[PDB]
Formats: C-alpha cells, structure tokens, sequence
C-alpha cells in the first residue's frame, strides 16, 4: 500500500501545506523566541472601491475570453454560406 | 466652472471656432494625433446588444492607444453614457480625453461659478471630462450644438500638424451608429466637408438604411421596416426631406465605409477606420 | 537514534561527571542499536517508559519504509534519456585525452607540458 | 403570440405581449418584436415582469432585461428579498440546510444560515443575498448570470464553491448533493481562472486583492476561504505561490541564493546583500524578515536541545540550580507559544498533528518537574528523572518537522504524514496477532 | 493668467 | 454505482438516519438511555 499511495502525485499537497508555515510567522512577532517573551508580555499588557472597479474590469475581459473560444470552436462559417 | 460629484464652459454658437482649439491645445493637454466623432440623441434609449458591446469597446481602446479625442453629446442618457462608461474603465485599468458638446439652453439646471457642484431638460454624463454648452438663444428648445460641433470639426480638419505620419492635417473619422433625427443631418453636413469620412455601425437604425443602400424611389422601400413608428408619425414634409438627404450621402460612397455585423474577427473597428482613412 | 541513545544512557544511570567517558558512553548507544545488544533488561531492574520504547521503534520503522516509498516514486519515471545525455561526457573525456594507456600516458603528459612552457 | 397581436385590442399594451412571451420561453422572438421597438422604458414597468421571471426560473429573460436596462439595486428592495426567501425557498432545501448546520457546521455555513433566517421573519449587500438564494437551490444558469453582477467576483465564486461543497457533504438525498458538488467544481475553476487573468494583468493589484479582507461576505478574504474549503488547486498556482514567497523572504529580495544570506547571518555586520540615508534601516529590514526568524529559531532550538541533553544526562542532582533555571525558562516560553496558537484557534490547533506533538511534550516536561519539585521521597527523584528523559527524547521528534521548508525534501516529509497512519494500523494488526 | 484667458472665450 | 451503494447504505444504518456521525451513535450505545439522536407517541 506504500507503493499504491506513493504512485499518485503529492507536490500539490505540499504546495497547499506551505501556506500554514508562512501564515504562522506573519502573525508571530518578528523576534527570536528567546527574546519573544518580552513581546508576548507587551502584547498581554494591551489586552488587560477602485480595486473593485479594476476587478470588474478584469472580469469583463474574462467573460469575453470564455465566449470567444466557444464562438471560434466552429470549424465552418455556416452563417456566411447561409 | 468645474464639475465634481471635470470642467464645463458656456459659449455662444456664433463664437469663433479657433478659440476653442487654441485653449485646449495651449495648456490643458497635448496635440491630438487622431479624433473620433459619434452621432447620438436620435433615441434616448440605447440597447446594449451583442453587436454594440464590442465595436465601441474596441474603438475606445484604439482612441486611447492613438490618444484620440472623442466628441459626443455629453448627456447621461444614450450612447454617450456608454462611451463615457468605457472611457472611465480604461483609466481605471496614456490618457484619453472626452469632449461632450450640448446646448446650454437644453440643460435643465445651470449653476454659476469656487467650482459649483450639482448632484442628480437633459442630464449630463459625469464620465466625460470636458463639457461645452452652446448658448445661441437662452432657454431655446431647438438644438444648436450641432452647428458649433460642425464648425469645430471643420476647423480641426483644416488644422495642420507635422507630428504623426498623416500628410498635413490630422485624421478625422465620424462614427454613425445612431439613426435619424440629428444623425442624418450631421452626416450630411460632415460629408459636405471633404476631409471627414463617415463610418456606419451595424445596429438597427437609419444608419442600417444607409448601410443597406450601399433616386427617391430606390430608397423609399428602405427604412419602412426599420423605422415604422418614425415614418408613420413623421409628416410628409419631414419624410420628403429625410429621403431627399439620403441622395447626397449616396452620391459619394467612396468616403464612407460599412462595418458588417457578420465578421466575428476581432479588431474589425480598427480595419474599418484604417480603410476609411 | 542518537537522541534515543542519550535517552538510554540516561536510563542506565543518574550521574555523569567524567569528561573522558562522556564521549564514549553515548557512542555505545549506536553500538547497542546496530548489533541489537541492549542492557534494558538489567536497566529495568536497576531502576511508562516501556511503552515509550515501543513507540520509538514504531516511529523508527516508518523511516525505513520511507526510502522504499520514494524509491518507487522516483523509479517510476523514465530514466533512459538521462543516461543518453550523460553518455556524452564519457566520450568527450577520451577525445581530449591522449590515445595512450595511463601507464604510458606519463610521457604524453610530460611532452604536452614541455610545449606550454 | 400572433393571434394575440393581430387582434389589436392589447396591441398598444406591450406589457401583455411581453408577459405572454415570458410565460412561454421564447427570448429571440420577444427581444426582436418588443425590445427593439423605440419605446420608453422607465425601469418601473419592467420590475413586475422581472419578479415573475425570477420566480419562474427564466434566466435568459432576466439577462435580457438587465441588458435592456434595469437597476438591480433599485429593484431589490428589502420587501422583495424577504418574500423571495420565505415563500419561494423550497421547504426541501430548508430541510437540507437545517441538517447541514447541525451536522457539518462551518464558519461560513453558520453565517449563511443566519442570513437566511433573517429574511424569514421580515451595507445591505442585497445582490450577494440574491446570489446565495440562487446558489442554494442548484440554479446553475441563474447563479452564473448573477455572479457577473456581483462586486467581488473571485471571492463570491470561492464562497459559493465552499458552501456548495458543504451542502454536497450532506446525505439526505444523493441528487441534490451531487449537483451541488458539480456546480462547486465549476465555481472553483472560475475563481482560479479569473484570478490568474488578474495576476497576469497586474502584480501589485492582484496581491492587494488577495489579502483584501471583505466587508463580511463570510468574514474572510479569498485566501482564507480557499484554505477553509481546501481548494488546493486555487492555492497551488504561480500567482499565489509567488505572493507567499514574496512574504516568506519579506524585505529580503529573492534570488539572492541561500549561502549568501547565511554567511551574513553567521557574520552579523555584512553589507553585500541586495533587497527590495539611515544604515539602521537595512538591519531592521533584515531582522524583521520571517525567514531569518525561522533560521534563528532553528539554531536556538538546536542549542536548547544540546543544553537539555547536557542537563538531563550530566550533573542532574538534588537541587536543580542554575542549569535547570536557565533550561526551564525556554520550555516555559515553548508552552506560551502553544498557548498563543490555542488562543488563535484551539480547534485548528487540535486538528494539527505537530501541535499535538507539542502538547504531549510540554505535558511530559511538566510531569517531570512535578516529581523533583516536591521531593517527598528520595527514591521518587530517581524514579521521576526518567520522565524528564522521556521529555527530552520526545522534543527531538518534533525537531524533525522543520525540514519541510526547503521543499527539496518537503514532499517526502508530508508524504510520511499520511504514511504513518497506514503504518500504525498495519502494525497494530500485527501486534494483536 | 488662466482666469483672464477664460473670460475671453465666452465674449 | 451511487444508486446501489446508497441503497445498501440506507439498509446498513436501517432505521437510524445517516450523517449522524459515528461518535454520536457510539456514545449512546455505551450509554443506553440517551435521547439526542436523529433518525428517519410511544
Ligand atoms: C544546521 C543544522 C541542519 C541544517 C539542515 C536544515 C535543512 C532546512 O531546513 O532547509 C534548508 C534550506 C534550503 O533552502 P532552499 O534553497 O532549498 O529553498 C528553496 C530553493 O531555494 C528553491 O530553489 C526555490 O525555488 P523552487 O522551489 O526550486 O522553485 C524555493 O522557493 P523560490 O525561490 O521559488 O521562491 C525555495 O523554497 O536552507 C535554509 O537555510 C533553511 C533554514 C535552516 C537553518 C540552517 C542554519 C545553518
Ligand atoms: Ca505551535
């Protein structure tokens, strides 16, 4: 069964998993652990539009692209002959 | 005064054509290597059909690429709202100018002006950067902006620039997708000038009539199916003039060009404009 | 294995104070692991960890299974093209090399060296 | 239609003709006969017909109305939407929703259930609510049409994919679950392709869109939604991977090669490195980089393991003294790190494997401390130091996990993850025998 | 300046 | 195929409704009198 499961692709799984390691450190303070005690204590003390238009613009081209491929799928220009 | 929710000016119809171009050239922006004029106002409603969803979108990108100006009515209602629409999205996504010329008396609200601001009888599209309001007669119902537009187009056509790769004068192209009313008169007047070369879109209108054509009896059958309400309500005194005008356009078919709805090939607009020029 | 070897050393006794024997003692844990000789039986008499040792063995065996798995994974893909590319180096090396056996290529090397200087 | 129009009694009234042509599904005829005519549309006449078109599942006519001109935001009043959800929401799908919330509850599913319940009793984001209404009933074409109007396209597609997958997990009936899963796949592909186009057009704007926290679509951005739904394809692509890399190196510019960075790291004052007035700014940017933090933490962990080995093996006797004190401070900070991750997400902490490895290790350390601290019996110290030994040995197994960052061996170590379960079952069977 | 110029345009 | 497998599943759980999760059923099984389970007067 080790053979059976090692056959299938696994790189994509690691590509997905790499996200957690990057995410963990961004939230974590950018100081080494031996000195992050001070950062932890400091944090504990405290406790006690245009882009959307561009996206819409980007989506417009996406719709045009998805439609034009289906239009060009035809190998005959039947409407010309008709 | 400036408009912000953007500059608008009010001028007389008799005002000299040159002064307008001198002001625009001297400090607002750089010389234009191209110009495009759009006909509109025949029908207040504009239908966003599949054919129209591509031609004008490509045309505005072409204008931005060549730095071309766009001359439209300048009202929120109609085709110019979408010409504005697409222009703004191009900026959102090097700079494109959009001039809209309308009648000062045809404007419902007028505010003197620092810059007077009005937020929503014709309303004005916000997209167009510069608005010119012709005032030949105060509160005058008849539209006079067409005459000033024609005079400005004639002056610009005779304007000579060494830049670009067009012999002498800069190019001019008139796009005729709207049909009837001021559209046919504008096409007639522009064709009267040698430099303009009109272009007819593939939409369903009297522009479709002109496209189909390329005496009065030959063309009487045309436009009956396209515009039944228009012909029926139009008096005979108006129908006779409408059918008279078409002969002048059809006399010189070499200048004009036709965009056929059929060709699904991309950049049809570029081909049509380049061939016309 | 080194970590669990120091764990076994700790199991054996409590006190370590000999700088000479510290290196030797931990070195014997790999020795115990390799040829399967362990004092754990005596260590238990000497005085939860018993289950820990079995868990250690269970963790270790997955390690050896790992090479089997990835060896299969990498042997599946084609490899003949790689050898076809690599064969170039062997042919190229001998063309530059003088066409004389190594025991007598000393003379060729010396002759070539003469020209350079 | 002809027998009606010819009569001429209702010919002047286009509305009757449009309604009849809507009852029978004929878009092409209706568009040409009615809409092409030069008649005024005040956008108030069309609302009544649009409501019925929405109810009777006529997507093409809805699209035609939108093209011919209708302000959806104006049309979607608070009165229309509540009626929409309450009467026209199938009692069968409400049944599925109740079951899904009870069994497979999720962060976005609870929000969707609350939103649905809100429109059953009596900024607004009405368009997204209507999109959810369409998606929950497996209305493919209507959902496709509405997605275009949605402001956040990729985020809405990802959220719809997640919700449809959660619905598909339900087993009340096979057909609806299968249909929902099939639709979710398509919406995921759309969310992937659109973002690929956006990233191809502009790097910075696409990156801004990725991290853009939404105005409560589901309380999360597209990245978090992709992670929650396990949309491995969306998170595994050149754009997202490049965005993550641009964060891992942080201020440090990429393609500087590892050895060059490491040489500076071990030699602190160097100036021969390239990264994206004041000299302290360079050092601040270098230090704040998460990659340097990870490397330094690995080095500190190695040092901690050596010190733990020395104290446990060598000169561990009676009162713990300074070697202990110094050693135990580090283990305490190790506990506080796990406490922080618990605070962030306890449930996800339990889900994590390495997290459980961490918890068991810290527990064993505390157990070891317990025996020596009280010192009630002399033999208890000898018996209990073995617990400390076991704590040391367990920490080393966790140490192994750091080898995944290189990615030259990351696929292998991630493979070992799912390998261990199979091995443990397959060895427990043999152990029983 | 610009203010003086603008007045001329209307006349 | 989905249909036959679903038919067999609808029999394996019998009166018990599906998608109730195993741990919930097992907890009731080891604790006999529980009433917090869902299945398809007296
Ligand atoms: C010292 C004890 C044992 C050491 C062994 C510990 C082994 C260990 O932990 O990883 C080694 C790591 C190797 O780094 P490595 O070069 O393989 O990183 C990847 C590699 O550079 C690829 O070429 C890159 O492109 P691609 O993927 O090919 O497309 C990829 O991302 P990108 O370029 O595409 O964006 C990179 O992720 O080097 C360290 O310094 C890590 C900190 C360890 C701290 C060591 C401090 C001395
Ligand atoms: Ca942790």
């Amino acid at each position: 069964y080790t053979v059976g499961i090692v056959q299938e692709n696994n790189d994509q799984v690691w590509k997905f998993q790499r996200y957690f390691l990057v995410q963990e450190y961004c939230n974590r303070l950018n100081i080494p652990f031996p000195f992050v005690v001070f950062a932890y204590f400091y944090m504990v003390v405290k406790k006690c539009n245009e882009t959307l238009a561009w996206e819409g613009v980007m989506k417009e081209n996406y719709l045009v692209k998805i439609n034009t491929k289906a239009n060009d799928n035809s190998e005959e220009m039947r409407h010309r002959f008709r | 005064g400036d408009i912000q929710f953007g500059k608008y000016l009010r001028l007389s119809c008799d005002t000299d054509s040159e002064t307008l171009y001198e002001l625009l050239t001297q400090h607002w922006h750089l010389k234009t290597p191209n110009l495009v004029i759009s006909v509109t106002g025949g029908a207040k409603n504009f239908a966003l059909k599949p054919r129209m969803r591509k031609i004008f979108s490509r045309l505005i990108y072409i204008a931005q690429s060549k730095g071309a100006w766009i001359l439209t009515g300048g009202t929120h209602y109609g085709l110019m709202k979408y010409i504005g629409e697409v222009v703004r999205d191009n900026t959102i996504s090097e700079n494109i100018v959009a001039i809209g010329i309308a009648a000062w008396g045809m404007v419902s609200n007028r505010d003197t002006l620092f810059s007077a601001q009005y937020i929503m009888l014709y309303i004005l599209d916000n997209n167009h950067t510069h608005l010119l309001l012709v005032d030949n007669g105060c509160h005058g119902h008849p539209t006079v902006e067409a005459k000033l537009r024609n005079q400005l187009e004639k002056y610009i056509s005779e304007r000579t620039s060494q830049d670009s790769n067009y012999g002498g004068k800069i190019p001019i192209v008139c796009f005729a997708q709207g049909g009837g009313r001021e559209t046919l008169k504008a096409i007639n007047t522009s064709v009267k000038s040698k430099i303009p070369c009109v272009v007819v879109e593939g939409s369903g209108q009297i522009a479709d009539v002109i496209a189909s054509l390329v005496t009065s009896s030959m063309v009487k059958e045309k436009l009956v199916r396209f515009l039944p309400r228009t012909v029926s309500r139009l008096p005979e005194e108006e129908i006779e003039s409408w059918i008279k005008w078409l002969k002048e356009i059809l006399e010189s078919s070499h200048l004009l060009t036709v965009i056929k709805m059929e060709e699904a090939g991309d950049e049809i607009v570029s081909n049509a404009i380049s061939y016309a020029l | 294995m080194v970590a669990f070897g120091v764990a076994r050393q700790g199991i054996l006794r409590q006190n370590e104070q000999r700088w000479r024997w510290i290196f030797r003692s931990v070195i014997y844990e790999p020795y115990l692991a390799m040829f399967g000789q362990v004092p754990s039986d005596v260590d238990s008499t000497t005085y939860l960890v018993c289950i820990y040792m079995l868990s250690t063995n269970i963790l270790l065996v997955n390690l050896l299974v790992a090479m089997f798995g990835y060896t299969v994974g990498i042997v599946q893909e084609n490899n003949d093209q790689v050898w076809k590319f690599q064969r170039y180096f062997l042919v190229q090396e001998y063309c530059n090399r003088l066409n004389i056996p190594f025991p007598f290529v000393v003379f060729a090397y010396f002759y070539m060296v003469v020209k350079k200087c | 239609y002809k027998a009606f129009s010819t009569n001429e009694q209702d010919k002047d009234n286009w509305n009757g003709q449009l309604k009849l042509l809507l009852e029978w599904n004929q878009l092409d005829l209706a568009s040409d006969e009615i809409f092409t005519n030069d008649r005024r549309w005040e956008s108030a006449d069309l609302q009544e017909v649009m409501f019925t078109a929405l109810i009777k599942d006529r997507p093409k006519f809805v699209r035609l109305f939108l093209e011919n001109g209708l302000n959806l935001q104006k049309f979607l009043t608070n009165e229309v939407l509540t009626e929409l959800f309450s009467t026209h929401f199938s009692t069968l799908v409400y049944r599925n929703l109740q079951i899904a919330k009870n069994s497979y509850n999720d962060a976005l599913l609870t929000f969707v259930w609350k939103l649905v319940a809100n429109f059953r009793r009596s900024t607004r984001h009405p368009l997204q609510a209507l999109f959810i209404w369409a998606i929950l009933q497996n209305k493919k074409e209507l959902s496709k049409v509405i997605w275009e109007q949605t402001k956040g396209c990729t985020l809405a597609a990802l959220g719809a994919s997640k919700l449809l997958k959660t619905l598909a997990k339900v087993k009340n009936d096979i057909n609806a679950a299968g249909e929902s899963e099939e639709l979710a796949n398509e919406y995921e592909t759309r969310a992937v392709e659109l973002f690929t186009e956006c990233y191809s057009n502009d790097e910075d704007l696409a990156e801004q869109l990725l991290v853009y926290s939404c105005e409560a679509w589901g309380g999360s951005n597209c990245l978090e939604l992709a992670v929650e739904a396990t949309d491995q394809h969306f998170i595994a692509q050149p754009g997202v991977q490049n965005f993550l890399s641009k964060q891992w190196y942080g201020e440090i510019s990429r393609d500087t090669k590892n050895w060059k960075i490491i040489l500076c790291l071990f030699i602190i004052p160097l100036v021969g490195c390239g990264l994206v007035k004041k000299l302290l700014w360079y050092y601040v940017a270098f230090f704040t980089s998460p990659f340097v933090v990870f490397s330094w933490n690995v080095v500190f962990y190695i040092a901690f393991l050596l010190l733990f080995a020395y104290v446990l093996l060598m000169d561990f006797h009676s009162v713990p003294h300074t070697p202990e004190l110094i050693l135990y401070a580090l283990v305490f900070v190790l506990f506080c790190d796990e406490v922080r991750q618990w605070y962030m997400n306890g449930v996800n902490y339990f889900t994590d494997l390495w997290n459980v490895m961490d918890t068991l290790g810290l527990f064993y350390f505390i157990a070891g401390i317990v025996f020596r601290l009280h010192s009630s019996n002399k033999s208890s110290l000898y018996s209990g130091r073995v617990i400390f030994c076991l704590d040391y040995i367990i920490f080393t197994l966790r140490l192994i996990h750091i080898f995944t960052v290189s990615r030259n061996l990351g696929p292998k170590i991630i493979m070992l993850q799912r390998m261990l379960i199979d091995v443990f079952f397959f060895l427990f069977l043999f152990a029983v025998w | 300046d610009l203010v003086n110029f603008i007045q001329a345009n209307f006349k």
